[PDB]
């Protein structure tokens, strides 16, 4: 993307939260615990109709969007502390997280149906039930492994389209020729089968993570605004590649 | 210079004005340029399927007047014979949209051909060695529906030293290596995977198994009738239901990995209903 | 063998089938499809009795003697194609086959019993009922590999004895010192069980191939005159090697 | 020189005086030097166990006037400050045992630390990341008592040229190799195992599953308790029979193998009954 | 100049004159000599089986006088006593066929030694470890009779540079390579199987499972008496039905691969009925 | 140990061998078979308050008190035989053992539950039931393997803390620098269980060996005078190591 459109997406994010989203800062500021998690959430038919640029930036990456949100909220939270005026029953916090919710009613945006391959890459909105739930897990990320034959510390991240597997890099990014865990978060597995009110149906596999795990309770109504993405496997030599589709969820809600 | 822009796409072999396939695409381009206008554009554009009736071809046009080795070409020829029309649809389609667009840029994706009313009906019990790779047509029921799971066909590989990356055409799903890179020079290799550029495309599948009728033969022995299993590729997938009367007309392929022990399926190219 | 002594029964085999087989071999000729599969029945007693060189000949090496009387029936189907006087509705089939029917009543060969293994390499005649059936396969018969280092083709051809499996050549049959699947088949699997009437009876595994696929119903009586051979293993270091008994199809029967 | 004799058995470093932990060391030994004619000597002798009561440290004794900072020092570090006290209370035994011997030698063994009655109450439905290695306590039921199995922490190895074998620490019942070794010279190597001699030293072992008790919340929805496990290491067992209600404190840590998809266990610490 | 032809198939050692088993074979061959007019030549020219009966060698005939140590060695050796009665039967049989035709050529083939009425019962719950490699007999029922699969003890081997392929004897079933090859001169190897050649020769197999019997002993406990395998190897099998009362002698060898963990199976060598 | 302690205890044992089981020794001579299998019963008490040096040497390191004691009644029947009248009706036995009982009141030798890891290398008497049972079974102890690169042949024996395993040696014994199956035992498995009378209890793997092998029957009152050792695992990289605490027999009762 251009230089100029992440800046400007970042000023409409911050003067937004800034304007109508003072009393839940406040709150998430006003308590304990150090790091958490903590959620902010944002309504989106405003936002789509106070700039008509921010939606064309929007939905054909859902990727940076929620990115920048975050650092704007991190700024946000920033300016908040500087200009405060009771700096003794507070506490900062470094991890925010955006959640979008309220899409408009475009065909396109509120199906019902499963999408087959078409739909790679964007913001959908599914409804269905709950069948199955495994067990509360954590993962590892990042690990920031012993440098070697070099001096500056790597920094390498995890893969979600591998099965969560690290890959062993040896071209280094250094400027010159050479090259050669206190970190957790959450985890679960839900499974959603489609209403047959409105319609056999068949099923997603829908990966939860972060602060939304223990969420969901087995044959309640679900409603979820998460990406869609692919999940690979790791090739065996002449045989069928194996693939299949996920969503990974950005929101939730318990209407019923 | 090449007036088929879609080339890539289609046939993969280096531009040559001297295979015999040129001729056949005369022809089909002329009968599809007679016989245009009564196509929906929006239907091909969205969802390529051209329902050419067989009737129209057999009916001694410019199809037969031009070459008359038609049915015997389709039949001996799987491939060759059925991409050319897809060819010609897409040219037709590209020059119409270009002319369009000029009296008052194009890029129409992939279209498929679909020849269906196939009159010799070849039924079962009688496809076990010499109908292999030879186009045929069957009739029966459907009982085990299965569920849909996408599948890669084009997905892409790293390159070496400088860039130039490539969209190598990996066939029917089986993982390959590119020991040759064209590029411009130099050495190949560059055996590296990157499944995540839009180089890589994707598709549905499915899975349908037949139970062919009673039709003759009231033999006392309680042997249950011969079935032949289907796969559905693309633009098509939920268009059954366990229990049906459809006629499927495809392409005989051998399976593998049921070690030289195969079996038989038909990879369907047009399908009906009643 | 002799030189000679191949060629003799091929003359007299091709003599006795153009003398008393012309009706079948025209019908044969006279029917639509090039290269499915075609095959002749002939009588023993009346062969054996018309001379008395060709019962001892076969009935020692019954393999050569298949082989030969193919090739006398091509010849002589070759013969009547040139002598023929209604050139339009005929057909050319390069796949015929021999089928040897009608043996002596000797004790020796008409055995109600399973060998235990003194029978191996002669031609018997068993009975029984069916209990098991496989389901119709397509194996792969000879390669043509891609010449390496050299210029002329090779036709290599598969085993039998190692359950169909490929062995990779290294000495070059070339005069000078250099030395470095459009082909089908049938397929099926039977198991005979031994009649209680004429007697706890065991069983035999039947391999059925070429034509003679589905010919067979569950729970009928059968008639077969095959050969019996062995199937090996591929060995494994310092176990017991294990071996089988099976009996290769040439004829069958559906008396009842 | 070292007037500490079991250094060897405690924190395995070179000794240096230069380490802040040797003013919790004086804090601690003086606080149990004060208050040390209540022990009944031949239980601490046999089974290490000092059943320090958290109440009498936050009495704001010695123990808070030398260093403010024990409940953020106990919580953030879980070994650091809990091995100190066993090294204060194998110091002062053995000094009294040998000023008893002097005024009318000395092999104490390993004596465990015990820190119990834990006021804040962390209980389950909240362990999920952050609470990895902190000191923390719980509340509720056993329901899976399992049998015994032992086993080894510091099994020794086998040397190369010349003698002088050794009994490296290995970690946590994980098999590693000593690729140096420090002996007074030469190479390392020396990757054989000698598992007969008296230097390798075993002990027990258990697993206990816990369900929390009803508490509050009385959702509608069925969904059963969390469970957590428990793991008890030398000088408990057989000290819990299937159904109780139990307080156990003891360090979260993330276990392996249930591949980076791990669990949470919790090894106990100190237990109680009712 | 040898005057036992069949000395490959019997025997296989290069033949020199200073064995002691050469007095057994006069010892032997002299005593079927004297007793050879009572035999039907029929039977065992087809199935090799002669059935001496251990009473005659008792009698104190030639055997004892020229040689007093029968029992002992046949006890103590199983196979160099064994073998030689064979031997001699061989010989005797083809003097007889040449003396008969030469009045008036011979391949008499392999015939198997059969010595049965052993009077020392050494029957079951005393079979444990000395018994290894020594001739016994028992007494018990047959119950689980098995199908017939055939295996090989003489398969060929391929040869090297030259011609001279060999039949090298493959010991009890168990693959192995010739790693010399004696032929003319030169190296070895010639690792390579030849599975079609008539050198290969295969026999029959089956398994016995035999309970022994109630005898004495009326413990009160509920244990089943114990259980021995047999293994009928040529010219027997389908010589039992599921309950008998069948007296076996034979060898007792060591079983493998049930790693140094065997049990004990019986190899037979005769058998009788009632 | 010491020189002269292993032989002090070796006459104490021959001559208390001597002068009070001339019977049984006399009887185990006077008996068929050479090279079978023999035991000898010696009581402990009486051993123990004839000498006071005996009992100190002994329940410290039951290991080598066994093997002395074997070779002092080997000792004692080498005599009895050279100083022997009626040499006609008698037969000689290489293969003597040993089977202590009769051990004191002590509380910490007469355990009614098992250990759990402190009693490791001590003499003990459990007291249970028999549960399970398994089929006599045979070993190979000792190979005496081919000589190579050398000309004195090895001994090498098995170990039994390796489920019966043999290393391969590389540094030869041999004085210079140079450095490169008729045997057979008896095996059985039984588990033993607590009595709940005199109390869930667990079980132990009781191990029995030679002799002593088809001696139980399944629901009877055992009572075993065995030492306690450990059985090890082969190492995998990375795992928890798995050890079990069994009980090699050394004596037997039937009481009930």
């Amino acid at each position: 993307m251009n230089s100029d459109q992440v800046t400007l997406v970042g000023q409409v994010f911050e003067s937004y939260v800034s304007e109508y989203h003072k009393n839940d800062i406040l709150l998430i500021l006003k308590e304990r615990d150090e790091d958490a998690h903590y959620p902010v959430v944002v309504n989106a038919m405003t936002l789509f109709e106070t700039n008509m640029e921010i939606g064309e930036y929007f939905n054909m990456f859902p990727s940076e969007v929620l990115t920048i949100f975050d650092s704007a909220l991190r700024r946000s939270a920033l300016t908040i502390l500087q200009s405060l005026s009771q700096p003794e029953a507070v506490s900062m916090k470094q991890n925010l997280h955006a959640r979008i919710s309220g899409l408009p009613v475009c065909p396109e945006l509120v199906r019902e149906h499963i999408p087959k391959t078409k739909d790679v890459g964007h913001f959908l909105s599914v409804t269905g039930t709950v069948i199955r739930t495994s067990l509360v897990k954590v993962l590892e990320f990042e690990r920031d492994y012993m440098c070697n034959k070099c001096k500056h510390v790597f920094v390498i991240k995890a893969d979600f389209e591998q099965y969560y597997t690290f890959c062993r890099p040896s071209s280094c990014p250094s400027l010159e020729s050479c090259d050669s865990p206190t970190r957790c978060r959450d985890y679960q597995e839900i499974k959603i089968q489609e209403q047959v009110q409105r319609l056999i149906p068949r099923s997603m596999k829908v990966i939860l993570e972060d602060d939304l795990v223990d969420s969901c309770k087995s044959g309640d109504d679900l409603t979820i605004y998460g990406i869609v993405m692919q999940r690979w496997k790791p090739f065996q030599q002449d045989v069928r590649c194996e693939v299949e589709i996920v969503l990974k969820a950005n929101y939730i809600q318990v209407n019923n | 210079f090449i007036p088929y822009k879609g080339w890539k796409l289609y046939f993969s072999e280096v531009y040559s004005d001297s295979s015999p396939l040129i001729e056949k695409i005369q022809a089909f381009e002329k009968f599809f340029t007679r016989h245009i206008d009564l196509y929906d554009k929006d239907e091909i554009e969205r969802k390529g399927s051209i329902l050419v009736d067989f009737k129209e071809l057999t009916e001694g046009g410019e199809v037969t007047n031009l070459i008359p080795d038609i049915a015997t070409e389709l039949r001996d020829a799987p491939e060759k014979t059925l991409a050319c029309m897809g060819l010609a649809i897409h040219q037709v389609l590209t020059k119409d949209l270009e002319r369009h667009a000029a009296e008052l840029m194009v890029n129409v994706p992939h279209i498929h051909a679909r020849v269906y009313n196939y009159e010799p009906l070849t039924q079962l019990k009688n496809v076990r060695a010499n109908y292999y790779g030879k186009y045929i047509a069957l009739r029966g029921t459907v009982v085990r529906v299965s569920n849909i799971k996408p599948l890669c066909t084009k997905m892409a590989f790293l390159c070496a030293a400088c860039g130039e990356i490539q969209s190598f055409p990996l066939p029917d799903g089986k993982y390959s290596l590119p020991t040759k890179c064209p590029v411009p020079v130099c050495r190949g290799r560059s055996f590296t995977a990157l499944r995540s550029s839009p180089l890589t495309v994707t598709m549905d599948w499915q899975s349908i198994k037949i139970q062919e009728l009673m039709s003759d033969d009231q033999r006392e022995a309680g042997r249950i009738p011969r079935t032949i299993e289907c796969e559905l590729v693309h633009d098509l997938v939920d268009s059954c239901v366990p229990g049906d009367t459809v006629t499927i007309t495809g392409i005989v392929k051998v399976s593998n990995a049921e070690k030289c022990m195969f079996l038989l399926y038909i990879e369907a190219n047009s399908i009906s209903n009643s």
